[PDB]
């Protein structure tokens, strides 16, 4: 038998979350943290002072005006009046908070010996050898960020009629399905929340069959889930996903996008990480939705949906030349470097890599989730 | 490849044994060594380099 | 196995800001990047003496 003198490979595997993240640099000699203030406005209910005197000249808990109240009936109670003889009526107070985030350590390595090295039928093994450990590095840093950023999200919604990870079920009269609904509370949210958009509306083409999208915002699951997105249907029962074909004209297709629905742009990201028996337990009554099996017991598993807004969270840049992650590599051949002191064979060698990470959340109210079960 | 059978490394280095002798001679270092100062010398000649 | 037929070319040197910075117009986002730093050059696939 003749050896092709040519190997099979896969390449990386392409990363979505990393790109997003900002990077705000950090010198040395300084420590592990960094810390921001925030100043909050003035009529806002975490304006929590003790500087308030009211129109009648005495002494009042809050010094904020009226909170973020929209009652008609609660801010003329509390609006400031003077009269024409006016003097040490009314005073307003103020506050600022701080935020903190830090740096953390990682690495692995792994060993090798000389005789493999030289007696080996195959020339360039080592070459192959840090391919795959970069390979593995970058997916590994990738992985970290992504479950921070799905730990430290700020706004959560539980599908269906769940109120915690235990409770999010998809068997019995309300399975925990995303909905249309949902998806329109969620939009609501983050418009109350002030968070900017990213997109724009797409509006028609010349060409027939083209139809028109307004959605504008960006929204990331996994694999899991786009089934049971194309199967959705709206209020009216018409069909919702709309697939990038119809509107690839009179607009720019971003990067690993499957289709709009509402005011959202779906993207698919391979490496999406899902919970694991976090639903409650699933009896033989399952009509199809993917379990998992922990303590011998087959519970649900709820899964990601994540809407990462601007100017949510930046990367701590620590001697990363400005950019969110740098990797240190060393690599000692075999040889009279290796002769152990023990042992002057000399017959292995080594390499590493490690790095420095770590996350500061500026404003959390932006992130925003979506937990529930995905189809078989 | 080329560059470590010029060096005497890697699977050009010869076995270590307790016992026994570690000597290679350089057969391509030395033809090398002659053709390096027979192609250099020609650019070298005169004062002038570009005609 | 012609040079002239080549579609593209790719070539890693190492330069500092020095030298961006002596023809201004020609570059351009030069922000960005981060050179109150000290790290080593690295980059395994950039071959080179520097320490």
């Amino acid at each position: 038998f003749f050896w092709l003198k040519k190997a099979i490979i896969t390449a990386r595997k392409e990363q979505y979350f990393m790109p997003l993240a900002s990077v705000t640099n950090m010198p040395k000699h300084y420590g592990k943290t960094i810390k921001v203030y925030e100043y909050v406005p003035l009529l806002d209910d975490r304006n929590i002072n003790d500087q308030g005197i009211d129109a009648s000249g005495a002494t009042i808990v809050n010094g904020n005006l009226y909170g973020s109240s929209k009652d008609i009936g609660n801010i003329t109670s509390k609006l400031p009046l003077l009269t024409e003889n006016g003097g040490r009526v009314n005073r307003v107070g103020f506050t600022r908070i701080a935020r903190e985030g830090s740096i953390h350590k990682f690495g692995f390595f792994y060993e090798f010996t000389q005789e493999s090295i030289d007696f080996d039928s195959d020339d360039g093994l080592m070459e192959h050898l840090s391919r795959e450990l970069m390979n593995g590095a970058t997916q590994i840093t990738e992985a970290v960020l992504q479950k921070d950023l799905l730990a430290a999200a700020g706004t959560v919604l539980y599908a269906g009629a769940a109120t915690s990870d235990a409770t999010i079920t998809g068997e019995g009269s309300t399975p925990s399905v995303v909905s249309y609904k949902n998806l329109m509370r969620l939009d609501q949210i983050l418009t109350e929340n002030r968070t900017p958009t990213q997109t724009t509306i797409i509006t028609g083409s010349r060409m027939i069959d083209t139809k028109v999208i307004g959605a504008t915002r960006v929204m990331y699951v996994g694999s899991e889930l786009v089934p049971e997105l194309k199967a959705m249907k709206d209020l009216f029962g018409n069909k919702a996903f709309i697939e990038t074909q119809h509107y690839a004209d009179a607009g720019t297709i971003m990067n690993g996008e499957v289709g709009s629905i509402d005011k959202f742009r779906i993207i698919q990201v391979p490496e999406m990480l899902h919970w694991a028996g976090a639903g409650a337990q699933a009896t033989g009554a399952n009509p199809g939705y993917r379990t998992s099996m922990v303590s011998g017991q087959e519970h649900y598993d709820v899964y990601p949906m994540l809407v990462v807004g601007d100017d949510s969270f930046t990367s701590i840049g620590f001697q990363t030349d400005g950019k969110s992650l740098k990797f240190t590599v060393m690599t000692k051949m075999p040889g009279k470097e290796t002769a152990d002191r023990n042992d002057p064979y000399g017959e292995t060698g080594f390499s590493s890599i490690k790095w420095y990470y770590g996350i500061l959340v500026k404003r959390p109210e932006r992130l925003a989730l979506i937990k529930t079960v995905a189809p078989l | 490849e080329w560059n470590d059978l010029m060096r005497i490394e890697g699977k050009a280095k010869p076995p270590k044994v307790k016992g026994r002798s570690q000597v290679q001679p350089k057969l391509v270092r030395r033809q090398a060594e002659w053709r390096y100062s027979a192609l250099t010398e020609p650019f070298l000649g005169s004062n002038k380099l570009f005609k | 196995g012609d040079i002239n037929k080549a579609m593209f070319a790719i070539v890693s040197f190492e330069t500092c800001k020095a030298d961006l910075l002596k023809e201004k117009d020609r570059y351009h986002n030069l922000n960005k990047i981060d050179w109150q730093s000290s790290a080593p050059v690295n980059e395994p696939d950039h071959a080179t003496t520097t320490p």
